RNA sequence: ACAGAG
């Protein structure tokens, strides 16, 4: 006989946005009922789907048959599909407040007690990870106080017990890294994961986030299946938040107001520029002007005047730039690369 | 040229613009439709570069 | 009647338009010193990538004017400046650039950063998810395709 | 005992390239009794140092001067007399890149010595007879208390 | 509750139960309740002159007070519980240096604006037996299952 | 001297410019080098005490010194969302001929404030649409409407 | 439509200061000072009637009446 | 609109369904959070066995 | 000409690939699905002659 | 456009295919003087928050 | 009808377990954190909620030598109602003083 | 046939 039970617990659901240019547009999900009314799914997934939560609506499918089961969880599951076929890149990884919250837990900066470094562990202790035991790691510094530094409390992601085993190897260059240091740098921005042990350099974009190789989900996809990747992202998911906003992150007016610096320097090359553009109309039209090769007088103008017009851009937001105090907030949300550029903050 | 409180006893909206209409009890606007200025000289080049 | 709920569209006056996506507590919000707790906790990664100012001055004049009974204008090219409601701020005790002390309402420790609070004139917009769940088993079919 | 490393060091240098950070600095030293620089992130809230300073530097393989190995698990609230308390500053690190020096061409006996603190590196390089036992994978306690 | 014109009429019939505040925010019996830590705003360095009368405009109106010992300004900090900690401390230049703008941790100020359905000093001592009767729940399950 | 930031470091809350440091909650038993924060009754009982400096009809200020966040927190969790209190749910309708819509009528009636004592009632149970003398309370208004 | 009884983000109960509000601009107060009189420190209450429209008395004009 | 694209290449199907979408990062990322009032019209037909 | 090549402001600036100081910049925003910025640049002091985003 | 807010004075007499409303609507905290000429503010659409 | 449920790890004779504290959140759950972190026999202890439709927390208590995590958090039960006790009385005393004191002055 | 939404 044949029962048409309800939807219920781990049924292989399909899940579609609907301009599908890939076929990562369309993974199969395992399903869970849960009270409210809209399709939920964790924000590491909404690079493949394009996915913005801005009133977007997505499609359902559930397969009729076991056959379409096992074709749909084998060949199309999130976790056997977490680099995309183009060219070998992982699409399933950290986004915005994932890699910003991840940031600032591995600077240097950042020590904890034990109470809050118990608080911080303790959230990924929910789900398959309930029956673990924590392997909470010694603490770094011991005689005037007992700290635990940032990175290994984001070393408990990569290996949450004493039996996992994961060992995870990278060792590549940050965002910000200067050229000179290779693991001594000013910037702190020389990454070595180490038997998964978090030993120098921040984590930026690209070494968590979606971006390209190099990345630490990748190491772990690659080295040690599928599954010890999809652990990860989810105890980052579960992690970064709880850091995140007991910290506190926020931007001002005054987090994009130009200081006295700056409004010094810009008045200088507006009077500069000017004036060289304005040599160059009156070498135009009253006498000789030095012809560019291939262009026409008028047309060697315009590129001298788009000559000094964009240093006066490079020149005012390499002056702003350096006045910004850290814990500024466009310069943190730039430097991780979580949303933002300089050429953001140096145009506003 | 009705004052506010006579729109009352008309159910109308002191505020509603109007430049619409009412034809079987909807609301239908006429809308600014965008021309060529007609009787001009119009010089221009072909598909053929002409 | 309709209230709101996880999944309905609000905007913000500045195209930082958006889902609902979480409704907590007031026990679980963060407070100030003066008891406010926010109605609606933004995310300040909207802000660089799409340089929404006018949102970040909107806030500030709306604090500033509501300390002191004005409505401050925000009329194009023009318009009450930073420099203005920078001093009724100050003059009622807030800080100069609307950052607040902030106390955490989950652990009661205060936050390390400070907060932007203000009013914001949040609009309410008609596309809400119940107008929009929609699920089929098997239904009524077309008579020519017999396909649904 | 289990010592790895003495010598008493002197600070040449607090930031070479600006102050990164506002609870690290960027020691660098010099030693006396050979010729041993020191790169050196210490936690200068807790533990205050000045530009001529001179401190004596320990790395030991164990805190307990009995030579027992016995660390399983690191307890805090345990009172028993360790190598700690005739210190002031301790850290646990381990030792993770020994890596020969590139400056000489022929006939060099240099080596540097990385030891990562969690997040806080030291290089300690010179002549390769004072850096006996280092190996990699080690995992050693800095031992640090200051001079008049 | 409504207004009304003349052939309108309002007849109902209400059923109030009790509730609590998690349930429903129409069951709260506060309007705010906060604290803050107390300030205690520090002097590093003694400030004399006509920096005295602006310090004590970069503060709460009765905080910093200013007093002549002979005939000369000076300024001590006076009621530090006043302050709401603008921090216009720091937008003065010559001033950043002589103050620590500090919290106590152990020190409360709890405010407590009751709705009026019962006074509030009846509501913390109720608020207080809640957390004693959470706690004697779960010390009566640690004996039930052993 | 270091053991001024120790004590700085645990027992007060800095506010600098750009954000708020010694934000946590630190006297846990192995976190400090000399000091002992394990559990001590008497030595609570000694330092806490409470003073009363304002109090009306309807508000109240008071201080509590010697408690801790967690504590602290929990007071005010419980003031706002877990002391129970008498307010309307059910409204039952005769002739509703406002132009105030019954849904928004009956939510305008439900957050009116009520003076019984809701130490004196219990719960009402799971159904049980009626309710009796110990569960409810109930209000009749009927205001009619004409010309003077 | 009408004024909200309570505040909307402390529960601070306004809807009992409408009809004293207009009572204390008729005696030409300032809006800052007579909110001030009301007994409005925080702003969130402030708000809820410095921003009011009264809608309903302008509405009640097209209710169907005797 | 025509046979081969409208109705043989591609079709309309049953067992489907369609909601805005909102966060959730509590799930993993192999999840996904059906509401129940979808829950209830899905149906998969499970053969009875042993 | 390597003259008429570099009439261009940037030099001096960072790449992610070869960190060459003369170098050759560009920015665009015109398109809009791309609420992120966009920049390509080309780097050539040592003529390794890098061209990405 | 799509805010929800008010009609007009008769949108209660008027019986349209499809009206949305809000309870209780404030007008703008910081306003354009355009807002004072169209008279949005007489009849607004959103709240404070 | 259940309100707590003891959950053990994997591998660890009774010193690793998991409490699930039904129908509560954080008040409940960050004020006993605070009292068992200050047992010196405790080595890990933190809460988390499960999901934020769901009213539980799952609190994890680790133990240092050999003692099971029974005791640390009945330990940290009886001191938190003991400190609330004494919060209360002393709260009683200072409100009663205070209407005693406002009703001395102004006669 | 028109307007929306992503
Ligand atoms: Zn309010
Ligand atoms: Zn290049």
């Amino acid at each position: 006989d044949i029962v048409e039970r309800h939807l219920i617990d781990g049924d292989v659901v399909l899940f579609n946005r609907q301009p599908s240019l890939h076929k990562l547009s369309i993974m199969a999900h395992l399903a869970r009922v849960k009270p409210h009314r809209t399709f939920r799914f964790n924000e590491c997934v909404c690079t493949p789907y394009n996915a913005d939560f801005d009133g977007d609506e997505m499609n359902l499918h559930l397969p009729q048959t076991e056959e379409a089961k096992a074709e749909a969880l084998v060949l199309m599951g999130t976790k056997a599909n977490l680099v995309t076929p183009r060219n070998g890149e992982p699409l399933i990884a950290a986004i915005q407040d994932f890699l910003t919250g991840a940031y600032l837990l591995t600077l240097k900066d950042t020590f904890f007690d034990r109470a809050k470094a118990c608080q911080i562990i303790a959230s990924i202790l929910v789900g398959k990870d309930e029956k673990i035991k924590v392997r909470l790691p010694p603490p770094t510094i011991l005689k005037p106080v007992t700290l635990w530094t940032g990175k290994q409390i984001f070393s408990v992601i990569l290996r949450p017990s004493d039996d996992n085993p994961v060992r995870a190897n990278l060792r590549t260059k940050g965002k910000q890294y200067c050229g000179k240091g290779e693991d001594l740098c000013a910037n702190d921005s020389y990454v070595t994961i180490q038997n998964s042990e978090l030993m120098s350099g921040s984590m930026d974009k690209g070494t968590l986030g979606s971006g390209s190789k190099n990345n630490i989900f990748y190491i772990l996809l690659r080295d040690w299946g599928q599954n010890e990747a999809a652990d990860a992202m989810s105890r980052l998911a579960r992690l970064a938040p709880v850091y995140l906003s007991n910290r506190g992150f926020s931007i001002g007016i005054g987090d994009v107001t130009p200081g006295q610096g700056l409004l010094k320097a810009k008045y200088e090359l507006l009077n500069a520029g000017y004036k060289k553009c304005d040599e160059y109309i009156e070498a135009l039209n009253t006498g000789k002007l030095q012809q560019q090769p291939g262009c026409t007088a008028e047309e060697t103008l315009e590129a001298l005047i788009l000559k000094e017009l964009s240093v006066i851009r490079d020149h005012a937001g390499s002056a702003c730039l350096r006045e910004l105090d850290k814990s500024n907030s466009p310069l943190t949300m730039a430097l991780c690369g979580s949303k933002g550029s300089f050429i953001n903050i140096s145009q506003m | 040229g009705k004052t506010p409180a006579e729109f009352a006893k008309l159910n109308e909206c002191p505020l509603d613009p109007g430049g619409y209409f009412i034809v079987k009890g909807v609301e239908k606007v006429i809308l600014i439709q965008e021309q060529l200025s007609k009787n001009r000289i119009i010089v221009e080049a072909d598909r053929k570069g002409a | 009647t309709r209230r709101p709920e996880i999944g309905d569209k609000f905007s913000s006056r500045h195209g930082q338009k958006g889902v609902c996506g979480l409704i907590v507590p007031q026990e679980d919000m963060p407070f100030c010193d003066s008891g406010i707790c926010p109605d609606i906790i933004m995310n300040p990664h909207g802000f660089p990538s799409r340089m929404t100012v006018g949102k970040l001055i909107e806030l500030l004049a709306g604090k500033a004017g509501v300390l002191d009974g004005r409505f401050h204008y925000g009329t194009a090219f023009g318009g009450s400046k930073v420099k203005d409601v920078c001093e009724d701020l100050v003059r009622h005790g807030y800080n100069y650039l609307g950052k607040d002390y902030v106390t955490s309402g989950i652990t009661g420790e205060p936050l390390e950063a400070y907060i932007y609070f203000g009013p914001v004139y949040y609009q309410k917009l008609k596309h809400m998810v119940l107008d929009k769940m929609h699920a089929r088993a098997r239904g009524p079919r077309a008579v020519l395709t017999r396909q649904p | 005992a289990g010592i790895l490393f003495e010598d008493i060091f002197d600070v040449k240098d607090i930031d070479p390239e600006g102050k990164k950070f506002d609870r690290v600095s960027r020691l660098h030293c010099e030693s006396e009794s050979f010729k041993m620089d020191l790169i050196l992130d210490v936690n200068i809230q807790i533990y205050p140092v000045d530009l001529g300073d001179k401190f004596r530097l320990v790395i030991a393989s164990t805190l307990y001067e009995d030579g027992t190995l016995d660390d399983g698990e690191y307890n805090p609230t345990d009172d028993r007399p360790s190598r700690a308390d005739q210190f002031e500053y301790v850290m646990y690190g381990k030792v993770y890149r020994i890596e020969g020096d590139e400056t000489s061409t022929e006939a060099a006996t240099r080596l540097s010595a990385y030891v990562s603190y969690g997040g806080l590196l030291m290089r300690l390089q010179g002549d390769a007879n004072n850096l006996h036992g280092f190996e990699v994978d080690s995992r050693v306690y800095l031992l640090m208390k200051k001079l008049a | 509750i409504a207004q009304l014109r003349p052939g309108q009429e309002i007849d109902l019939l209400m059923h109030c139960v009790k509730g609590i505040g998690k349930d429903h925010a129409k069951f709260s019996p506060v309007a705010t309740a906060s604290y803050r830590l107390l300030p205690d705003i520090t002097l590093l360095e003694p400030v004399e002159g006509e920096a005295a009368e602006e310090l004590s405009r970069c503060f709460s109106p009765g905080v910093i007070e200013v007093q002549e010992v002979q005939g000369k300004k000076v300024a001590r900090v006076a009621n530090p519980r006043l302050d709401t900690f603008s921090r216009e401390i720091f937008r003065n230049e010559k001033l950043k240096k002589v103050v620590r703008l500090a919290r106590v941790r152990d020190h409360y100020i709890f405010s407590v604006e009751s709705t009026g359905v019962l006074p509030p000093d009846v509501l913390v001592s109720e608020a207080i037996k809640v957390l004693m009767g959470k706690c004697r729940r779960f010390l009566d399950e640690l004996d039930a299952v052993q | 001297a270091a053991s001024q930031a120790v004590e700085e470091m645990r027992s007060r809350v800095v506010l600098g410019e750009f954000g708020v440091r010694n934000v946590h909650t630190t006297d846990f038993p192995g976190n400090y080098s000399g000091y002992d924060d394990a559990w001590d009754q008497d030595r609570f009982e000694k330092n806490f005490r409470v003073d009363v400096v304002h109090m009306d009809e309807n508000s109240l200020e008071f201080d509590m010194v010697g408690i801790d966040a967690a504590i602290a927190n929990a007071f005010r969790r419980i003031l706002l969302a877990e002391v129970p209190t008498m307010a309307v749910e059910k409204v039952l309708v005769y002739n509703n001929t406002s132009i105030v819509q019954d849904e928004i009528l009956a939510h305008r009636l439900g957050l009116i404030p009520i003076h019984a004592d809701p130490r004196l009632f219990e719960y009402r149970n799971q159904g049980d649409e009626e309710g009796t003398e110990i569960d409810t309370l109930q209000f009749r208004l009927q205001v009619r409407c004409t010309r003077n | 439509m009408i004024i909200p009884v309570r505040c909307f983000t402390c529960g601070k109960i306004v809807g009992n200061k409408w009809e004293a509000y207009l009572g204390l601009l008729q005696a030409e107060y300032t809006e800052g000072d007579a909110l001030d009189a009301l007994g409005l420190k925080r702003y969130c209450c402030r708000r809820m009637l410095l921003a009011h429209v009264d809608l309903i008395e302008k509405l009640l004009n097209y209710a169907p009446l005797e | 609109q025509g046979r081969f694209r409208g109705n043989l290449s591609g079709k309309r199907v049953d067992f489907s369904g369609r909601t805005v979408i909102s966060p959730d990062p509590n799930l993993r990322i192999d999840e996904v959070a059906v509401p129940v009032h979808v829950a209830k019209i899905l149906t998969f037909p499970e053969k009875v066995n042993k | 000409g390597a003259a008429a090549w570099e009439n261009v402001d940037s030099t001096a600036e960072s790449c992610p690939k070869c960190e060459h100081p003369r170098a050759y910049f560009m920015q665009l925003q015109t398109r809009s699905a791309d609420e992120p910025m966009t920049t390509f640049y080309k780097c050539c002091n040592a003529q390794c002659g890098h061209r990405w985003r | 456009k799509q805010a929800m807010g008010t009609i007009g004075y008769n949108q209660r007499n008027r019986i349209d295919t499809l009206m949305y409303l809000l309870a209780y609507p404030q007008k703008p905290m910081v306003k354009t003087k355009t807002i004072e000429l169209i008279e949005f503010e007489k009849l607004p659409a959103g709240q404070n928050a | 009808k259940t309100a707590l449920e003891m959950v053990q790890a994997a591998g660890t004779d009774r010193h690793c377990v998991t409490f699930v504290l039904h129908e509560e959140d954080h008040t409940l759950g960050n004020s006993l954190r605070y009292m068992i972190m200050k047992n010196p026999e405790v080595e890990f202890c933190g809460y988390t909620t499960t999901h934020p439709s769901e009213s539980k927390i799952n609190l994890r208590i680790q133990t240092r030598g050999t003692l099971p995590a029974v005791e640390p958090f009945q330990r940290g039960l009886n001191e938190l109602m003991n400190v609330c006790q004494h919060v209360l009385d002393k709260f009683e005393a200072s409100i009663k003083d205070y209407k005693d004191q406002k009703a001395s002055r102004n006669e």
